[PDB]
């Protein structure tokens, strides 16, 4: 043949892979932790975008922290030989480095440990995605006015806001960073590389949102998204 | 608004 | 005029702007920390690296903590109004979240928060770029056989080495992000979009790269960088 | 090779 390329991820596999969503709005009284509204908007937005992209989405809603890690340790023991990619979106409650089941936190490392690369062999040099709506801290940011390959190679880590700042959430419309993924994967999936998608979401979060609240301490308060890319190619969610 |  | 598009940062001012490399080599003995071999490599290679992308390259060597604060303070508050962006890069020991001035640390948030949105006025909407070439932890990857704006927007974080990982320097070639980053900048600067250049890095380092130790817990390792993007905008280092 |  003719002089070939190879900066872009594989994606013609007869599968794009599975979207496995975690939506976790109730929480068991014990652990203090307020019910998360408007999350089910979120769960609804990425079922339908991500179906359009056409991955095989299941949706999963309120899994205590033991069924978070039985659920992503059973689906890493999947043969995911026919499939290009994993997505993961996590939604719920966190802190930095951390995740909660409807009964306490996971740690994330915990969860994505299970995708490494020497770890689910089928998904070896494979993009693996996590998105993760969910606090890293309790910052506010008050803006201004304007072997041969690593275990950890090929992830992607989306998330829905800076290191050590609390994460917005709008109990009508949904999380400001879930809204504004699932728009620009909307209008940008057919022709823009994934970074550059979300380039897009981390300025419609900074430009297009910010909090009204009577309390003066989170009133008028900015987020900015925090891509996390360990991949080592670009990835489209289109082929030719 | 509300944060998680 | 005709339809204006805005999703590439603005880089024909008249400078570029500042490239700051602290270039941290030996280490008061009180400390216990080694001399790292071979970043005089890494600190002249990024220096012509940067110098073609017609930065203003100002490199300090051996500083202590107190002196990479002072020297933040005062390159922050500079006037960088003719400016198109502003890059720093830190060669030293390290630890997560954390780098080494010659007789201590420095928390990298001490030294990133002088360039707030809110802190550094003329740098505000402008890609602030901080490339850390340092140890995030004491991990080892063993691979495997293949207002208006956030203060916190418009930073990008061009990690050598995933969280919680070692990062790996050659005495002779220097450290292995380093010699990859300015590489790439070299073939592509003047085509691909920076995060496409970073992709490029960490795909060569995860393909090309790996520890030959006579110690065996250090022998045959495998390194993945990291890319932590809170830019708004697409960054090409050319303008038209 | 050395690690920082």
């Amino acid at each position: 043949s003719g002089i070939s390329l190879d900066n872009s991820y594989k994606m013609d596999y007869p599968e794009m892979g599975l979207c496995i969503i975690i939506n976790n709005k109730n929480f068991h009284k014990s652990t203090g932790m307020t019910s998360r509204s408007g999350t089910d908007v979120d769960a609804a937005n990425l079922r339908e975008t991500f179906r359009n992209l056409k991955y095989e989405v299941r949706n999963k809603n309120d899994l205590t922290r033991e069924e978070i890690v039985e659920l992503m340790r059973d689906v890493s023991k999947e043969d995911h030989s026919k499939r290009s990619s994993f997505v993961c979106v996590l939604l719920s409650h966190g802190e930095e480095g951390i995740i909660f089941g409807t009964n306490g936190p996971v740690d994330l490392k915990k969860i994505v440990n299970f995708f490494r690369g020497d770890r689910c062999r089928s998904l070896t040099g494979k993009p693996k995605l996590f998105i993760i709506q969910a606090c890293r801290g309790t910052e506010l940011d008050c803006g201004i006015e304007t072997h041969k390959i690593p275990v950890e190679a090929d992830f992607l880590y989306a998330y829905s806001t800076a290191p050590g700042y609390y994460s917005w959430r709008n109990s009508k419309d949904g999380s400001w960073f879930i809204q504004s993924l699932c728009a620009m994967l909307k209008q940008y999936a057919d022709k823009l590389e994934f970074m550059h998608i979300l380039t897009r979401v981390n300025r419609k979060v900074a430009t297009e949102f910010e909090s009204f609240s009577f309390d003066a301490t989170f009133h008028a308060k900015k987020q900015i998204p925090c891509i996390v890319s360990m991949l080592t190619k670009e990835l489209y969610f289109y082929h030719l | 608004d509300e944060v998680d």
